[PDB]
RNA sequence: AAACAGAUCCAGAGUUAGUCGAUCCUAAUCUCAAUAAUGGGAGAAAGGGAGUACAGUUGAUAUUCUGUAACUGACAACAGUUCGCGGCAACGCAUACUAUUUUUCUCCGCCAAUCUUAUACCGUUGGUAGGGAUCUCUUUCCUACAUGACAGUACUAAUACCCAGGGAAACUGGUCAUCAGGCGAACUGCGGCGUUCUGCUGGCAAAACAUAGCUGUUAUGUCAAUGGCUAUUGGAUUGGUCCAUGAAGCGAAAAAUAGUUUACUGGUCACUCGUACCGAUAACCGCAUCAGGUCUUCUAGGUAAGUAGCCUAUGGCCAUUGAGGCAUGAUAGUUCAGGGAAUUCGGCCAAUUAGAGCUGUAACUUCGGGAUAAAGCUUGGCUCUGAUGAAAAUCAGAACCGA
RNA sequence: GAAACUCUGAUGGAGGACCGUACGGGUUAUUGAUGUGCAAAUCAUUUUUCUGAUGUAGGUAAAGGUGCGAAAGACUCAUCG
């Protein structure tokens, strides 16, 4: 019954990123028990305010957010930018240097 | 270094005129340990801190206290 | 070595003081020229046999 | 070859110990002396031998220095306890000294098997820290997940041996294997004791290491579960083998018999000499920076029967003159139509054979051998099924696939 | 099987047994390479042995008409009837 976020606000001002794209690429590459698309009370990803909310009912790794979030930044060549570490115990953030 | 369970045992070993100072030291599961120097051994006292109090005031006045 | 007997330490000391150059003052009170120090050497080439 | 480089040249600098060695004891062996004697001395930097560990630091030293925590011996007084008791027994608990004798530890060949800590490695279960990778795929890949000598006392559970009860053929108990028992078995004791073991501490997180941030230091974190059919090491329980039976001495403790007795626990000091580096790869021996020779130690993953050969992390390296040609020849190699020893003193050479599983094995024999005789077959990849174990392993069987 | 005993399978792990590793011990063949050598006895491929009458280190004993020799007149500091 585990909660984690994913700091964004540093990211989103600067360059491209958005929330919806974020959110939209973590919809459907996210996976559960070894599968893709299959989300019916698995997770639920969200946006809230000016974070990523992933709401794991079932048991889901903190470091399975490493790698999806990690996975985006090559994609959108933000590597060399920022990078995924951790601010918090149950949360990430993408700072830079 | 050996360790020592009564509480009593320990103020018997502080009143020696061996012992040169005490450590006060702060510990897993919020425990405190006393380790007492003398000049053979390091005799260290583990407690609770329901008697953590009333210990330090039990210690001989004369004997140096280093806190950490 | 290690493990060297003090005696035999005694004379490694007294090899390797008595290895350098001659001084330039000695060509400059004498004015001989062409001495060379007899007991100078190198470690690889000639062995001491002590 | 070149050179600003170098084990070269020049100038300075560097080796820190009560605990590692030497010192001390004797071995093979050597050498003096006495015979009013019954010996003394030498002889091992691999034998014997009281006692140390971690972390940090230097341009070069560290078990030697600094910090922290131990330990051993000798010489002093001095303060407080104490003047022998428990258990049927195995044994437990606080007790002296001199001498004689007796015994033990020190203490001992080689080979083989089983069980088990520690270390390494591979594993099933997850996890969190950072880094690598990305056209696509990979909840992925890599690193990290750690605790010293030393001191303590729980009950779990072992095997050896002993003690109390018990009193055994319808023989029972037990090993991988041999076996054990009326000279007392099975079996019962919250027996005794030695050596190993698991857990829980002290040492001990204050250190060390990894992330994150601030200018030297503050934060979090180093976690939870449980297997090895793998190896090495230490130890335990045993067996086999010999016309082979596998050191000594110093030292230490114990016991007995005399005699003399009160004892036990809790400041100072630790002399002497070695300590750098190489250990063949250029530092040793070969005249030399010589493809030679010379004793030992720690020993990762995969393939495999493997300390083989082959490939790769950690660590260490490019040791080796360059620029251009490529006919011939020398040398080390793959391959050669048809024939298959015609070559040659001679099948010299090379080729063929080969691992494993299932068949199958002759004459002759000192009956053990011959024997892997000979001669046949099968071997991959992929998706499965079953058996034996505790077991993440190993063995058997069937589909389907293409040069 | 009347007996004396002897058939099948396992257990076991004996042997100056066998195959086979090495910076181990030896040195067969190519009469290969080298023979102005890397080397005053080497190198490559092949071959032999590999728990033993084994290898090996230090200390120690034996000295020149002597020593020592599983015996080749071998060896005794590149020297040996």
């Amino acid at each position: 019954s585990s909660v984690f976020y994913v700091d964004c606000s540093a990211p989103v001002a600067d360059k491209f990123f958005q929330l919806q794209e974020f959110v939209e690429y973590l919809q459907s590459h996210m996976k559960v028990d070894n599968l893709r698309k299959n989300l019916a009370n698995k997770v639920t990803i969200e946006a809230d305010a000016g974070k990523i909310v992933v709401n794991a009912s079932v048991k889901y790794s903190k470091r399975a957010v490493r790698y999806y979030a990690r996975k985006f930044l090559a994609k959108k060549d933000i590597r060399s930018r920022f990078h995924v570490i951790a601010s918090g115990k149950d949360t990430y953030e993408l700072r830079p240097y | 270094p050996k360790q020592v369970t009564t509480p009593k045992e320990f103020l018997a070993l502080a009143a020696r005129s061996d012992a040169k100072w005490v450590k006060v030291k702060k510990a897993s599961d919020d425990n405190t340990k006393f380790k007492l120097r003398t000049t053979k051994y390091l005799y260290t006292l583990s407690v609770k801190p329901k008697f953590v109090e009333l210990v330090q005031n039990s210690i001989p006045e004369s004997l140096e206290v280093i806190v950490l | 070595a290690a493990h060297k007997t003090l005696r035999t330490k005694r004379i490694l000391c007294k090899a390797m003081k008595v290895n350098r150059p001659m001084p330039q003052f000695i060509r400059q009170m004498t004015g001989v020229r062409h001495i060379r120090n007899p007991l100078t050497r190198h470690w690889r080439r000639r062995k001491m046999n002590i």
